RNA sequence: GUGGGAGAGGGUGGUGGAAUUCCCGGAGUAGCGGUGAAAUGCGCAGAUACCGGGAGGAACGCCGAUGGCGAAGGCAGCCACCUGGUCCACCCGUGACGCUGAGGCGCGAAAGCGUGGGGAGCAAACCGGAUUAGAUACCCGGGUAGUCCACGCCCUAAACGAUGCGCGCUAGGUCUCUGGGUCUCCUGGGGGCCGAAGCUAACGCGUUAAGCGCGCCGCCUGGGGAGUACGGCCGCAAGGC
């Protein structure tokens, strides 16, 4: 049981609704490989520095989770399956190390 | 010899480990794309090393460039 | 990895007595139990050698705390090596 | 027959010759010259005077499609890049920008003996 | 043992962008390329230069260093999992359990071999163009094995610090990586430079010893013949000891 964070990076152009769908999907996901959810942040549509699927900008969403650590790469797949997400990067959470204090 | 600025001196209190904040690795990148040197960025050997590491997961999320085309000339 | 739970179990397990982390046989048992879990992995991922070197380290720091034993005192050791299940 | 009137201005210069590419905006070409368009025919294609000779019959190809403010991008390391700069930064063609877009791999290709000891 | 740290140490899966080549579409015209100068070559079946989309293979730009890790070979995009080594603080535990190490066993760059796959760029052999007295070369245009993956062999090297491993002792100055502390500084581990005593044929070495000592292993005994011949062992062969 490690603690990790969920970047989840998605088509900008959806309406509400396949959007809602989406994230409904996220969470189902998530509850099938048991990972408890600490917090959110939906960050909205943002403007990318280089093209990604054609597309200038991108939506954002992220999660900071804790699940079993034998399944994280397992379920990175699931998520990578949709098409409407274009980016998913899971990353071991860390301790700040803020610089300049 | 880089006189211009040190661009840690030239910041407050922030996070090196953070990849989420944009408006202030961007001032860690070159006019082009590229990542700064320890001369112009005025960190530590550490301090550098995780940035690198940072920087590169934000350019994997879209958040930062690749590469810049240069201006002027 | 090894869990420290895990560790502080085998350790209670083997101790000669309440508080003792350092014994011959405490030693033995943890050295056991690492040696396991790198065969176990080396079962699978058998092109990853540089473990291996630390499995080879492993074993025989294991061989000779157990020839210690066997000098010193027989009983304990032949205790140690049925509880734990070595030699083969 | 178009009459874009605002475009771009691709210069690409090599240690051997130098060859400018004149389009729209959307990047389609128009019209273009290099060392070899005019009678040069050998190594003076590598010449800053053949690279001038180059950006200004381009640019005298573009004026005839009625075209005025241009964006300049240099591409490659070679002699006569800046020459033909200069060239187009007064044939009459106003010179909005210049930009070096010359490509940098991240290494991905091992090249020739001759570019070698390197990566 | 407990608590902390750094790291391109290793293995498996996934994944990102730049570039090269090929393909499709748009636009566009007479050359591109390459050299000391050229030609072969490619181009009117529309090349080069430019924009858009797609496929595939290989390597990871800036960070990056006089840096870090590893026993050595060696290791560099990013993420996750599995996993080795190691350092510091605390003085907690066992109680000489240590060091070296013939033979054995394993690892071992590149090239090379077997089977299957892959093949973008580069490129032995080879096909050509130049140069030259000749040019079985240097330079130029092509190009097969190969370089890439998996599994199995091969065991070589300027496999280099041309310096076996471990422990103790013997001025300091300075730069640097990485911990801890009363954080001007002290203390510990690693990487560099100049230098005390001392050593060395000299160059140089000098707490990272090539100094002062002890233990154990390996090796040398004038040059060519020759790492050859024979024998044995190993190898599918090349060939290795
Ligand atoms: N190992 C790969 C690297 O691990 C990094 O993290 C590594 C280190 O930072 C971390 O250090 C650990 C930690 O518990 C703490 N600092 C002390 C501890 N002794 C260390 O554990 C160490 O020893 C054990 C055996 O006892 C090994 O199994 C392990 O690999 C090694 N790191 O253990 C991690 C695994 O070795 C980063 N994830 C990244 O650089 C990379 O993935
Ligand atoms: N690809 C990631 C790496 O794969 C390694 O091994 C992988 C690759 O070496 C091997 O080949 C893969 C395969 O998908 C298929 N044959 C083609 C594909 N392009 C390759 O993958 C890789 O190829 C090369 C490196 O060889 C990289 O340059 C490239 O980015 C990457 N796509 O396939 C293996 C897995 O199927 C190791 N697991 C580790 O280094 C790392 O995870
Ligand atoms: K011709
Ligand atoms: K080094
Ligand atoms: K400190
Ligand atoms: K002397
Ligand atoms: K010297
Ligand atoms: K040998
Ligand atoms: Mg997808
Ligand atoms: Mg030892
Ligand atoms: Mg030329
Ligand atoms: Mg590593
Ligand atoms: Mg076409
Ligand atoms: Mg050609
Ligand atoms: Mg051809
Ligand atoms: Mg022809
Ligand atoms: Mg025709
Ligand atoms: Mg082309
Ligand atoms: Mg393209
Ligand atoms: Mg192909
Ligand atoms: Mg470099
Ligand atoms: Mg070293
Ligand atoms: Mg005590
Ligand atoms: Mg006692
Ligand atoms: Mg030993
Ligand atoms: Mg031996
Ligand atoms: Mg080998
Ligand atoms: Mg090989
Ligand atoms: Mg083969
Ligand atoms: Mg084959
Ligand atoms: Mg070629
Ligand atoms: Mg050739
Ligand atoms: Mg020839
Ligand atoms: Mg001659
Ligand atoms: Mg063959
Ligand atoms: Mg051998
Ligand atoms: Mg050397
Ligand atoms: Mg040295
Ligand atoms: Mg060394
Ligand atoms: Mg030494
Ligand atoms: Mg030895
Ligand atoms: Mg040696
Ligand atoms: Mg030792
Ligand atoms: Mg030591
Ligand atoms: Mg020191
Ligand atoms: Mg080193
Ligand atoms: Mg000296
Ligand atoms: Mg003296
Ligand atoms: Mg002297
Ligand atoms: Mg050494
Ligand atoms: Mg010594
Ligand atoms: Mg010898
Ligand atoms: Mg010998
Ligand atoms: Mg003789
Ligand atoms: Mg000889
Ligand atoms: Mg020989
Ligand atoms: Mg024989
Ligand atoms: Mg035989
Ligand atoms: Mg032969
Ligand atoms: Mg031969």
């Amino acid at each position: 049981m490690r603690r990790y964070e969920v970047n989840i990076v998605l088509n900008p152009n959806l309406d509400q609704s396949q959007l809602a769908l989406e994230k409904e999907i996220i969470q189902r996901a998530l509850e099938n490989y048991g990972a408890r959810v600490e917090k959110v942040e939906e960050l909205g549509l943002r403007r990318l520095a280089y093209p990604i699927a054609k597309d200038p900008q991108g939506y954002f969403l992220w999660y900071q989770v804790e699940m079993p650590e034998d399944r994280v790469n397992d379920l990175a797949r699931e998520l990578r399956i949709r098409d409407n997400v274009r980016r998913v990067m899971v990353v071991k959470s860390q301790e700040p190390f803020l610089a300049n204090a | 010899p880089s006189r211009k600025a040190k661009v840690k001196a030239t910041l407050g209190e922030f996070d090196l480990r953070d990849y989420r904040n944009v408006e202030v690795l961007k001032r860690f990148l070159s006019e082009t794309g590229k990542i700064l040197p320890r001369r112009r960025t005025g960190l530590s050997a550490k301090e550098q090393r995780i940035l690198a590491k940072t920087i590169k997961r934000a350019r994997i999320l879209g958040l930062l460039p690749f590469t810049e085309k240069l201006v002027r000339k | 990895p090894i869990t420290k739970e895990e560790k502080q179990k085998v350790i209670q397990e083997f101790a000669r007595f309440p508080g003792d982390t350092g014994s011959t046989e405490v030693q033995v048992a943890l050295l056991t139990l690492r040696i396991n879990r790198l065969s176990e992995h080396l079962k699978v991922h058998k092109k990853d050698h540089h473990s291996h070197r630390g499995l080879l380290m492993m074993v025989g720091q294991r061989r000779r705390l157990l020839r210690y034993l066997q000098r010193e005192d027989p009983e304990r050791y032949r205790a140690l090596i049925e509880k734990l299940g070595i030699r083969g | 027959k178009r009459q874009v009137a605002s475009g771009r201005a691709y210069i690409h210069a090599s240690y051997n010759n130098t060859i400018v590419t004149i389009t729209d905006p959307d990047g389609n070409p128009i019209t273009w010259s290099s060392g070899g368009v005019i009678g040069y025919k050998g190594s003076r294609k590598g010449t800053p005077y053949a690279a001038q000779l180059a950006a200004l019959d381009a640019a005298k190809k573009a004026m005839a499609y009625g075209m005025q403010s241009v964006d300049v991008i240099v591409r490659g390391t070679g002699a006569g890049r800046e020459q033909a700069i200069r060239a187009l930064q007064a044939s009459g063609l106003q010179v909005k920008s210049i930009v070096d877009d010359t490509p940098v791999p991240h290494n991905g290709c091992r090249p020739k003996k001759k570019f070698r000891k390197a990566s």
